[PDB]
């Protein structure tokens, strides 16, 4: 037929969807191929029309215009951000083999769980990325294993920022999203990597029960006889109801570095 | 020597270089292997001290002992107070005046302003640390409490990184024959119960479940290495069995090798490397010589093809007792796959293998299946996730599945197997005698076409138990195709994972029929699928019956309403043995 | 002390003194020295150097 | 020194000029900034007295 003209870098005709990498409630991600360039990227589409109040989507596009300039070895590369097919179109780097969401499920098959050395090696890079973006006042909206990607070389790439996977203490009793909310999400991610599961799993799947669980900050401590004391306490500090109780991004990055050494 | 640094530096003293070169000459000419020879950093200092304190005419044996102890306490309190450069006042405070003619005390005098002052100093910081260790070991204003445990925990945190060497030299001195030699040299008996105190500290550290505050596993390995006492090392290493160590220098290689060789109660070992085959040769040789090993974690290590060849050569040893070896992200390829197949065909002890993120390729899988189809192949579980494989090797995979008598579970997800590859695998797995039990096609790009073949495999093979198909957009047609087979009484599946399967609300009736009929499955995970509140309600309505033999249901990532959440909680609490995971 | 303890392996070349002109005058028209004092740690080479001379 | 006068004058005593020049040599060769260096008029006299007695 007549594909859309392949003139610019912002058009669906310039992309060939090899398959659907995943389908989240907020976005659908496909393994696209830039016809004009010729590289496999990730095309994420969100139905803006549904949750389009016209007061958030415009600012979202304006801010996501800043993101390609975000050049860090441990952060997903932002290629394109446009509107087409009555929905958004975001072109990013593709890391299929590296997806903590699938890695945790695969490891849960085996009785033995992940090693402290590997988790530290990934966590140092995660802290580096978080500190690099925070120093520019930019934050990761949602940090989760499903949105943290790695590569064959061993590098950890932070996925595209989006009930969320992790409910911040500031989200509960909603007052805002502080720099320490990212610290809380990162600590919960550390716990998830450590135990193959988030620190707020249980039979009682009701919102009030889990909200009070977060408020009381009660979780099954990570296995002491397989994980380190300093790491088990760092996760505890990062997971705290008090905003300032959570250590700062630079602090967590420095401790991560001194442990990776 | 150049491997060891604490010695290369202090080798500038010509006497302390001769003391280390004659030591190696003795081993060289006494029919021994220097490649396995050891040169502990404390023997050199013991011999240096002995050579220096030559009796200059029979006189004041007690005086020499007293002045050595005074200098020794000087070194000890200097190390505690970070007193690199002492002064005449401190030398007088400690029992000292003259006599000690700068053997380890060089009067370097510094001029400031108009006049210069003494500022006594030790020949070197390591020497002063050794003297502090000798102060602790030897037997008796007040210098730091002789609590060996106190010094030990001070070395264990409290920002006293400047105590690793004092502890190391204490361990070197607590050596039995070395301690006796020092006793005969200085006419002063030593205390051996400090050795038992250190052993109890190592016991606490080992019964600390990798507490690694500071006195980590590598630090304790170095301590025992410098101890060099065989019986003590055997008696102390027994608490290690779970060990996680990484190497960055030849000294680390040697310490780890000696400690592992002396270890008799080692089962789980994780090894990492920074910056290979030369030292890894000996390291893996000692590992293979070890007979109590069970696990080998080489993941996150850039072993390379030469490294994998060395590893397989070591494993080929008849005495190899390695049962599990995980090689995730080790940079392995088809070339090393040849040696891997050789190992599989030769060794009869191998039980499982995980080679995730390995550039095996079609040629790699071709080489691997050659070993797998060997009659001696006793491997059971195989993980090749994200191995970059395709349906081309699926022929060999199916052949090995139909041939081997031990290979049971295979997980080759994250590979471009495709519908054709899945059908090729199924054409062989359908054999009832086939031993495949748990099948995983994690994100294998499967469609509904292979669903019928997989259903045929389920109905034919009676050994399949668990099925993971995450990352495949089967659709409702594929869901119904699978259900048609899993409803068959011959189906023996127990767990079914179908997340990221691109399943709509249509498969709701398929799954309801499966829940109402299927009498073998126990776990069903279907998250990341918009089945809907209607689907969840129908499933709960079917579940509230006592006929639901399944026990686990997973609807994670599914977003519902308050009514649906309340209904799910009510069902879960009405059937405590039946759990539904739908957390936010 | 501390660095040589660590490794003191960094490239730190220096200007060496010779041995035949150890007694020659500092300048070129002054007076030759009439005393030299070798000093070093215990067992570092004093006596062997004297024997070598 | 020339900035300070109470010292420039009493700098005629050669010993009291050496006592002030070595003092600056120490700072110069001990990795310090003389532009911010201080030379109090009493340290010179203390060192002079000490050297004399
Ligand atoms: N030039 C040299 N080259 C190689 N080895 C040397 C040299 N000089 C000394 N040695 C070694 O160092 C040992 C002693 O050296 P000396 O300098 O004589 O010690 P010493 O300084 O005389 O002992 P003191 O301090 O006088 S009690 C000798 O036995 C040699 O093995
Ligand atoms: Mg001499």
């Amino acid at each position: 037929k007549a594909l859309r003209p392949d003139m610019g870098y912002n058009t669906l005709a310039n992309f060939r969807i090899e398959k659907k990498i995943g389908r989240g409630q907020f976005s659908e991600v496909y393994r696209a191929a830039c016809l004009l360039d010729g590289v496999p990227v990730a095309l994420k589409k969100v139905q803006i029309f549904d949750l389009m109040d016209a007061k958030a989507r415009a600012d979202c596009i304006k801010e996501i215009d800043l993101l390609k300039q975000l050049n860090h070895p441990n952060v997903i590369k932002y290629y394109a951000s446009f509107i087409e097919d009555n929905e958004l179109n975001i072109v990013l780097e593709l890391a299929d083999a590296g997806d903590l969401s699938r890695m945790i499920k695969h490891f849960k098959k085996q009785k033995r769980l992940i090693p402290e050395r590997t988790v530290w090696k990934y966590f140092v890079q995660l802290c580096s990325a978080l500190e690099h973006m925070h120093s520019r006042r930019v934050m990761h909206r949602d940090i989760k294993p499903a949105n943290v990607f790695i590569t064959a070389t061993g590098v950890v790439k932070l996925g595209d920022l989006g009930t969320p996977y992790y409910m911040s203490p500031e989200r509960i009793h909603e007052n805002g999203y502080n720099f320490k909310s990212d610290i809380w999400s990162l600590g919960c991610l550390l716990y998830e990597m450590a135990a193959l599961q988030s620190p707020f799993y249980g039979d009682k799947m009701n919102l009030y029960s889990l909200c009070k669980k977060i408020e009381q900050c009660d979780y099954p401590p990570l296995p002491s006889d397989h994980y380190s004391e300093e790491l088990r306490q760092l996760v505890n500090m990062c997971i705290n109801p008090d905003p300032e109780k959570r250590p700062d991004v630079t602090y967590v990055y420095d401790v991560a570095k001194r442990m990776h050494a | 020597i150049q491997e060891n640094e604490v010695l290369f530096t202090m080798c500038f003293i010509p006497l302390v270089c001769w003391i280390v070169c004659t030591g190696l000459k003795q081993q060289m000419e006494s029919g021994k292997s220097l490649a396995q020879t050891s040169k502990t950093t404390t023997a050199v200092y013991v011999f240096f001290l002995s050579s220096l304190l030559q009796p200059r005419g029979g006189s004041q044996e007690h005086g020499l002992c007293a002045h050595l102890w005074g200098l020794c306490s000087l070194a000890a309190d200097g190390i505690w107070n970070q007193k690199i450069l002492f002064e005449e006042s401190d030398l007088r405070n400690h029992g000292l005046q003259k006599a000690d003619v700068s053997a380890f005390l060089r009067m370097n005098l510094f001029q400031k302003e108009v006049d210069c002052e003494k500022f006594y100093s030790f020949i070197h910081m390591t020497f002063q640390e050794f003297f502090a260790a000798m102060y602790y070991l030897l037997e008796e204003l007040k210098l730091p409490s002789r609590d060996v445990t106190v010094l030990l925990e001070n070395y264990g945190k409290f920002e006293k990184g400047y105590l690793i060497f004092v502890v190391r030299f204490l361990f070197g001195l607590v050596n039995q024959e070395r301690t006796s030699y020092l006793e005969k040299k200085l006419s002063c008996k030593i205390s051996q119960q400090i050795r038992l105190e250190l052993l109890k500290w190592i016991e606490v550290k080992a019964k600390a479940k990798k507490l690694q505050i500071q006195p980590s596993q590598l630090e304790l390995f170095y301590c025992l290495y410098e101890m060099q006492e065989e019986d003590f090392v055997q008696r102390a290493m027994d608490y290690f069995p779970k060990i996680e160590i990484n190497l960055s220098t030849r000294m680390d290689h040697m310490v780890s090798s000696f400690c592992i060789e002396n270890c008799h109660r080692v089962e789980s070992l994780s090894l990492g490397f920074l910056h290979t085959s030369s030292f890894c040769r000996g390291l893996f040789s000692v590992l293979s010589t070890s007979q109590s090993l069970t696990e080998l974690d080489l993941s996150d290590n850039s072993l390379g093809d030469p490294g994998m060849r060395v590893l397989c050569e070591t494993l080929q040893h008849p005495g190899c007792n390695i049962r599990r070896l995980w090689l995730g992200r080790c940079g392995l390829s088809h070339e090393c796959c040849f040696d891997i197949s050789l190992v599989l065909s030769s060794n009869q002890k191998l039980v499982e293998l995980d080679l995730s993120d390995n550039a095996l390729g079609d040629f790699g899988i071709r080489l691997l299946c050659v070993g797998l189809k060997h009659l001696l192949c006793n491997l059971k579980k195989l993980w090749l996730v994200s191995c970059c494989l395709t349906s081309a090797c699926c022929q060999d995979l199916a052949s090995v599945l139909s041939t081997s008598h031990s290979l049971t579970r295979l997980y080759v997800g994250e590979n471009a197997l495709g519908d054709s590859g899945v059908a090729i695998l199924c054409e062989k797995a359908k054999n009832p005698q086939c031993n495949l039990q748990k099948l995983g096609l994690v994100n294998s790009g499967l469609t509904s076409v292979c669903c019928s073949a997989l259903s045929s495999v389920l109905s034919t093979n009676q050994n399949l138990t668990h099925l993971y198909l995450r990352g495949n957009t089967l659709g409702d047609k594929g869901i119904k195709l699978l259900c048609e087979g899993l409803l068959h009484p011959d189906c023996k599946l127990q767990v079914l994972e179908l997340d990221n399967c691109n399943l709509t609300s249509h498969c709701c009736w398929d799954l309801s029929t499966l829940l109402t009929s299927s009498q073998s499955l126990r776990k069903l995970s279907l998250g990341n699928n918009d089945l809907g509140d209607l689907g969840v309600m129908m499933f709960c309505e079917v579940l509230k019956q006592q006929s639901c033999l399944l026990q686990n249901l997973g609807l994670s990532e599914m977003y519902f309403n308050y009514e649906t959440k309340s209904a799910l909680e009510t069902l879960q609490e009405e059937k405590p043995e039946l759990t539904v995971v739908f957390e936010p | 002390l501390l660095a040589i303890g660590k490794t003191k392996t960094c490239e730190s070349p220096v200007s060496p003194i010779k041995m035949e002109l150890l007694f020659d005058p500092d300048d070129e028209h002054s007076e030759p020295v009439h005393t030299v004092v070798f000093q070093g740690a215990a067992g570092i080479g004093k006596t062997i150097l004297a024997r070598k001379m």
